[PDB]
């Protein structure tokens, strides 16, 4: 049957869409928004990392390597 | 459509009855946050789509 | 009518029913590219003319 996004139902039994998969805001527990779709990965609030990761810019120089390349903790700015 | 450049300020107009329209069965000025997700059509904002 | 001055800005308005009119027997928003030429009256753009 149809449901609020007019599309597929995730395994939890909740309804989801490929467009919302890349809205930047998690829709369901299993699959959806972590799996690949075309995305504005960094918002204006976010800082890019050289390995291609994107992280909330406020995390930069906070003390933890929050992007997997550690670019957010380089003494180049911190 | 108008070019507000000043240094080349100009405009163009054509008669066209672009009146308010609304998908569904009820008149509204703005889509209400909550409602039925009925099928509708909108011009895709992505400039790469081909009409 | 208004004087765009910001600090010295002022304006005055009068209840005039200046409704869009048309010459001939067809309404139009704009005189089209062409059609029948008909006698009409226009307020001339030249200040030397007198009413
Ligand atoms: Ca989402
Ligand atoms: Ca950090």
């Amino acid at each position: 049957a149809k449901c609020e996004p007019s599309q597929f139902q995730c395994t939890n039994g909740r309804c989801i869409t490929l467009l919302w998969k890349c809205d930047g805001d998690e829709d369901c527990v299993d699959g959806s928004d972590e799996k690949n779709c075309v995305k504005k990965t960094c918002a204006e609030s976010d800082f890019v990392c050289n390995n291609g990761q994107c992280v909330p810019s406020r995390w930069k120089c906070d003390g933890d390597p929050d992007c997997e390349d550690g670019s957010d903790e380089s003494p180049e700015q911190c | 459509v108008s070019i507000t450049s000043g240094a080349s300020e100009n405009s163009c107009t054509v008669e066209k009855k672009i009146r308010r329209k609304f998908v569904g069965r009820e008149e509204y000025l703005f889509p209400p946050v909550q409602g039925k997700l009925v099928k509708c059509h909108v011009y895709d904002r992505l400039k790469e789509t081909s009409a």
